[PDB]
């Protein structure tokens, strides 16, 4: 009984990391975007000092 | 001639570039 | 079910839902950039100017 | 050179004028926004012709 009260913290402790991973990696899927438009962006000024 | 025709293809060519990144931008 | 490493339908649908529309959206984007010329619209003018 | 950028510069005239006919048919079909973005490529024109 002991170990049970004492292991059935982990369930939830554990539970609770998949939660909010969850939506961790859909805003990492985001970042790609907005790291691709200031990406351009970047490149457009290098290539606006070439002329 | 030497120096301004090999900057023109490569002036123009960089333009492209710049379109297609708003292509990517846009979508 | 729920979804291992190598799952043959969500793994067929992370390479072909996702790209087919990345493409479509290029098309479009890319579309409109070449139909931003001013000349183009100078086009549809003539259109409805000619019929007259 | 001097008959290259004459017709050029010509070009640009005549270019001028296309546009103000473009852009007054549509001052008369109605499409003043479309008028208003020929008016700058007059402009656009007007000082590419300084220069030239």
């Amino acid at each position: 009984k002991a170990s049970l009260d004492t292991q059935s913290t982990q369930v939830e402790t554990l539970k609770r990391n998949l939660i909010q991973l969850e939506s961790k990696i859909s805003e990492a899927k985001t970042k790609k975007e907005m790291l691709k438009a200031r990406i351009t962006t970047a490149k457009a000024q290098e290539q606006l000092q070439g002329m | 001639e030497k120096m301004l025709e090999q900057a023109i293809l490569e002036m123009q060519e960089d333009l492209v570039q710049l379109r297609q990144g708003v292509a990517q931008a846009i979508a | 079910v729920r979804g291992m490493n190598t799952s043959s339908a969500m793994s067929a649908f992370e390479r072909m839902e996702e790209k087919v529309l990345m493409q479509e959206s290029r098309a479009q984007a890319l579309g409109e950039l070449a139909g931003a010329d001013l000349e183009t619209q100078f086009a549809q003018l003539e259109g409805g100017s000619d019929v007259d | 050179a001097q008959k290259r950028s004459e017709k050029q510069y010509n070009d640009a005239q005549n270019e001028i004028n296309k546009w103000q006919r473009n852009a007054q048919l549509a001052l008369q079909k109605g499409d003043e926004n479309l008028a208003r973005q020929a008016l700058e490529r007059k402009k656009t024109y007007t000082d590419t012709s300084a220069a030239l």
